[PDB]
């Protein structure tokens, strides 16, 4: 029966004023802290150097495939130490 | 359970939960925030 | 012919979301070109960032000292602007989320904040009794649109002539030469303070509001078109839709939606108002649609943003728009 | 047990019989499915002490105090005072 | 503003009595200007 | 130990001193600082010394009080200062602090 | 910059004062007392004399004063429109005035601020904000 | 004239092609992305 | 610059009734004016902005 | 009259009582304390008493935790709980009616009338004031 002053809620629930098919959103705290942009900036992630285009070099590239495809000129190895 | 027999009061703080803390209020002076702000910075 | 002309459907709106967030009056809203978040320049001196979809917080861009009056996102650059009763005009870079530029020059509390569509240019106006036109890049005022004799309480901006539309306590309106800094027309048919303007998406027309006749106009000459008549309150907002629906919210909470062809208003609503509030509290300083033309987002003196969405069923049978009729008078 | 103006100091001691009853009875009145009792026991109060000396949080120990607090809180009427969780911190000395 | 200056009368003496150790280059890395009509040197300003 | 309170409690008994005396005597400021700081080390005696948190106020706050005097003689702020001036007993023209 | 001052002199009175902390409380008001000078002008119909424009304010203020004191503010016949005008534009003030006594009691708790002025003002603003709510705890004890 | 009125940020930042160009909004069907987002929020 | 200024009572008369009106155009002009205007304005501001920077 | 003594962390209300009432009250205060201890009203455990200053309390309360029989045995499921608490708002929650009755026991019915009456009071500060029916006021010389 006795409503102690601590409880004594003067106003009515946010629902029962509409309280059915309307969405009651209580939003105090932000999400996604300041650091995160909002309009994401384009960012090209690069790890390592690479050349946009082939660098031009003395021997023609077909002749490199010629060797690689045609004959036993090719070798392979590992450089170590 | 003879110690709990001697107590002249019983389960008083039995239904102590919930409260209107979820309910937003458009009254800066009668929110819960403010009741805590005056709870703390005094006495 | 006058009485004949005046004889000449659209579905009913409803409350879907109550975003209780701010701690003072929301005096502004701008919805962001992508239709995903929108902004609410409150009188907590804080711009806030909400999600259209979910209605959740994101940012709280603090940086003013007095009610963030204006706001404006530009689509061509990832910038956001703001204004207030500080004389302050800001350029919040959206990639970094900090301020970059101040636009100093205004002598007192600025209200209007609107971003020219082509030319990188910014227009603001306040109680200096002048609209200032700013140069985005070099942060340097180009024009003093000097004329009105009081608080230039509204602005609107276009690509074609009449690119700049003011409205004041003078209960007048000018149409402006952005090149010359002089007024074309001088449109006086209001009787009181013009607390709204707004351009129709496609039509080439601009409704001017007030606490009198919520008027409604043409262009270059501007020559009058008609009066939406029926709003008995002080109206702040003239939000136009793509499907020819106006929305006017007043300082009573009285929310009347209109129809741009006829004049007939097909709906009226009270604002209902949040829990702790007072009855006088109810009010509507700002509100707007999405870029789609499907949603209505509001800025109420309940310290709250409410979102209205049309009902699903529709149909003249399951709705019943209010009655149109013909009579005498003028 | 001692009272200094508005501060109360108490010293309890339990046998395994009583400790079992007290924890169970509290847990029955308000069930513990989620196990959030360990999350908000301390409020960074004893962070000044080292991590060694800081009180360890066993499922048993936590619930003991939490329950003693609940038991004693009821013995005072809610109309003369209250107790409060923030303004209290009972230290549980046990095997652990 | 007068009563503030008048409460700081006793304070003024204190400066005099430690003047020899206060008014030197190692305590004030300042501009040494000679006081007028005298052979003394004030290092700071030290108006009291 | 010294609880977290009695640290910040004392850390304010000093801030109080440096507001009250907007314009007062050097002799008196010292006199407040000595009551404050005897009353701190005559209560928490054993504990006071045993914490680090208290003993990095007691330095910074002793400095705050010197820096009051230090300012009321000159604005440019002394690079060093002679310590006799502060700590020498009153009967040789000292503050006594 | 100094030479140009010496062969020109200072420009016309105006330029722009750019707020700062000294003149924020003043310039806040100035705006409020010119957004009530707006709303009245528009609340008053099309021919009822303008001898109230200035007049309405001396209530507003007295209303505000009345709040801070906690005394009620009934007023003999004035338009129920303009009762609300003023109950509304007070309620605003009573936020941005409570708000601040929050925000500065937590730049003192911390340490940041100094100079009596602020520790003097935001001791007042509390002492009221607290008496307001020791009044309710009494009234709503005889009623409840 | 002052310190604040010196050259600063001489460069504007036009919208890059992924972050929200105005042309990409035309081809975007705002209508359907709106409804689908509401359903997801509602269901949760 | 006074040819748009109002004069008669006709001016308060809606565009639906002016009497002596062929057709009401609600369309929003074109692209080849849009790009004429934008050029006219942008050239004009630039001549002013340049002269502002000169005095500044 | 009520005035707040600041500490930058938490405020304190301070009670400016009138000068004659104080001489009376101060006599009374001294009286009950002299007479209560002459006949041992108070137990031992009510303790900010005349024997110990607060740091010797802490010693004498750690000296007691060792001089209980078999304290430190955690062999067969024993468990110690030492709790320390604050009674949130006891001074606000107190009534005068109940106090008046409770008081009537400890002493003559005429004295106890003074105390109970003394507590009612009007509280004052600047523009505002109010009655104090519900709470217990500390300014009194005997409020200890």
């Amino acid at each position: 029966a006795v409503v102690l002053h601590e409880d004594k809620q003067y106003y009515p629930s946010a629902e029962e004023v509409y309280g059915s098919n309307v969405d009651i959103m209580v939003q105090e705290q932000d999400t996604q802290p300041l650091s995160q942009p909002i309009i994401e900036p384009i960012r090209h992630k690069r790890i390592a150097i690479e050349t946009t285009n082939v660098p031009d070099t003395v021997y023609k590239k077909e002749f490199l495939f010629g060797l690689l495809t045609g004959t036993d000129d090719v070798r392979s190895f590992i450089v170590a130490g | 359970r003879r110690w709990d027999e001697d107590v002249v009061f019983r389960n008083t703080h039995k239904g102590v939960d919930d409260t209107p803390r979820p309910g937003f209020v458009n009254d800066m002076l009668r929110s819960e925030f403010h009741k805590k702000f005056l709870a703390r910075f005094v006495d | 012919x006058x009485x004949x002309x005046x004889x000449x459907w659209h579905a009913p709106w409803t409350l879907m979301r109550v975003i209780s967030g701010h701690l003072g009056w929301v005096r502004c809203v701008d919805v962001e070109p992508g239709n995903q978040w929108f902004c609410t320049g409150a009188g907590d001196r804080t711009i806030k960032i909400w999600d259209l979809a979910s209605g959740v917080l994101k940012l709280t861009l603090t940086g003013h000292i007095a009610t963030v009056r204006g706001l404006a996102v530009s689509p061509r650059h990832p910038y956001l602007f703001s204004c207030g009763e500080d004389k302050m005009v800001k350029c919040w870079d959206l990639e970094t989320n900090k301020v970059i530029r101040h636009y100093h020059g205004h002598l007192s509390g600025v209200y209007a904040l609107k971003l020219h569509p082509t030319l990188d240019v910014l227009v603001t106006a306040g109680r200096d009794a002048v609209a200032r036109v700013w140069d985005m890049r070099t942060r340097q005022n180009v024009h003093v649109l000097s004329g009105h004799k009081s608080t230039v309480a509204s602005l609107a901006v276009q690509e074609f002539d009449p690119q700049v539309v003011t409205g004041s306590m003078d209960s007048t309106i000018r149409l402006w030469d952005l090149a010359a800094g002089k007024t074309l027309t001088t449109l006086t048919h209001h009787k009181k303070t013009v607390r709204a303007l707004s351009l129709h998406p496609d039509e080439f027309t601009f409704a001017s509001g007030s606490s009198d006749n919520i008027k409604h106009w043409k262009f270059p000459e501007g020559a009058f078109m008609g009066n939406f008549e029926g709003h008995n309150a002080i109206v702040n907002t003239l939000s136009i839709n793509s499907d020819n629906v106006m929305f006017s919210g007043a300082d009573n909470g009285s929310m009347c939606f209109w129809d741009w062809k006829s004049g007939h208003k097909y709906q009226e609503l009270q604002s209902v108002v949040q829990p702790g509030s007072l009855d006088s509290e109810a009010g509507i300083f700002a509100s707007s649609f999405d870029k789609t033309g499907l949603r209505l987002i509001t800025c109420e003196a309940d310290k709250s943003v409410k979102i209205y969405k049309q009902v699903d069923n529709a149909t003249p049978e399951t709705h019943p728009n209010l009655p149109w009729t013909p009579s005498n008078l003028r | 047990y001692t009272r200094y103006i508005d501060k109360v100091y108490i010293m309890f001691r339990f046998t395994d019989e009583e400790s079992r009853d007290l924890i169970q009875r509290f847990l029955n009145e308000n069930p513990d499915p989620t196990n959030s009792n360990v999350v908000n026991y301390s409020k960074g109060k004893k962070n000044c002490w080292p991590r060694d000396a800081r009180m360890r949080l066993m499922k048993h120990d936590v619930n003991l105090g939490r329950a003693v607090f609940w038991e004693i809180r009821n013995r005072l009427p809610r109309s003369l005072t209250t107790l409060e969780w923030e303004d209290t911190f009972p230290s549980v000395y046990s095997k652990d | 503003a007068q009563r503030s200056g008048l409460n700081q009368i006793p304070n003024r003496r204190f400066t005099l009595w430690w003047s020899p150790t206060i008014n030197r280059a190692n305590v004030y890395v300042g501009f040494q200007v000679q006081l007028d009509l005298t052979g003394i040197m004030m290092h700071g300003k030290i108006p009291t | 130990r010294v609880t977290e309170d009695g640290i910040n409690q004392f850390g304010n008994r000093i801030r109080q001193i440096l507001m009250s005396s907007g314009s007062t005597t050097f002799t008196k400021i010292a006199n407040k600082w000595n009551t404050a700081l005897i009353a701190l080390m005559t209560y928490y005696r054993e504990a006071a010394i045993s914490t680090p948190e208290l003993l990095d106020l007691l330095v910074k706050c002793e400095s705050k009080i010197q820096t009051r005097v230090k300012i009321s003689l000159n604005s440019k702020m002394p690079s060093r200062f002679p310590p006799a001036v502060f700590y020498s007993p009153k009967e040789l023209g000292g503050l006594g602090m | 910059n100094l030479l140009a001052r010496q062969f020109e002199g200072r420009h016309s009175t105006g330029v722009a004062k750019q707020i700062t902390k000294q003149r924020v409380d003043s310039h806040q008001d100035l705006e409020l007392r010119a957004a009530v000078m707006n709303d009245i002008l528009d609340m008053i119909p099309e021919g009822i004399r303008q001898g109230k424009s200035k007049t309405i304010l001396q209530h507003l203020s007295e209303a505000w004063r009345c709040w801070k004191a906690n005394i009620p503010w009934k007023v003999p016949g004035l338009p129920a429109p303009i009762e609300n005008m003023i109950l509304r534009y007070v309620k605003s003030k009573a936020d941005w005035w409570t708000s601040v006594a929050h925000f500065n009691r937590e730049r003192i708790r911390r340490g940041a601020t100094v100079d009596k002025t602020v520790a003097k003002k935001n001791l007042g603003r509390l002492t009221r904000l607290w008496l307001k709510a020791e009044q309710e705890r009494q009234h709503n004890y005889l009623k409840d | 004239t002052s310190s604040r009125a010196l050259p600063a940020h001489l460069k504007l930042k036009y919208r890059q092609e992924s972050q929200g160009t105005e042309e990409e909004v035309r081809k975007q069907d705002l209508r359907e992305a709106l409804l689908r987002a509401e359903a997801a929020h509602f269901a949760t | 610059h006074g040819e748009l200024v109002q004069a008669s009572f006709r001016d308060l008369i809606p565009l639906r009734a002016r009497l002596g009106v062929g057709e009401i155009s609600l369309e929003k002009p074109s692209d080849e004016q849009k790009q004429e205007v934008a050029n006219k304005t942008k050239l004009a501001l630039q001549k002013i902005l340049s002269k502002q920077i000169a005095q500044s | 009259g009520i005035e707040f003594m600041d500490m930058y962390s938490h405020l304190i209300p301070v009670y400016s009582v009138d000068p004659m009432e104080k001489i009376c009250d101060a006599y009374l205060d001294q009286y009950l304390w002299f007479e209560a201890d002459r006949r041992h009203l108070f137990p031992s455990w009510v303790k900010p008493s005349d024997s110990e200053p607060p740091p010797l309390l802490v010693y004498k309360w750690c000296q007691g935790i060792n001089n209980l029989t078999d304290v430190w045995e955690t062999s067969n499921g024993e468990c110690n709980v030492l709790m320390e608490t604050r009674l949130s708002k006891v001074f606000e929650k107190v009534d005068l009616t109940l106090l008046n009755r409770l008081m009537s026991l400890l002493m003559d019915t005429n004295l106890a009338s003074y105390a109970s009456a003394k507590n009612n009071v009007v509280l004052s500060y600047k523009d505002m004031s109010h009655t104090n029916s519900y709470g217990l006021v500390r300014g009194l010389q005997f409020s200890s």
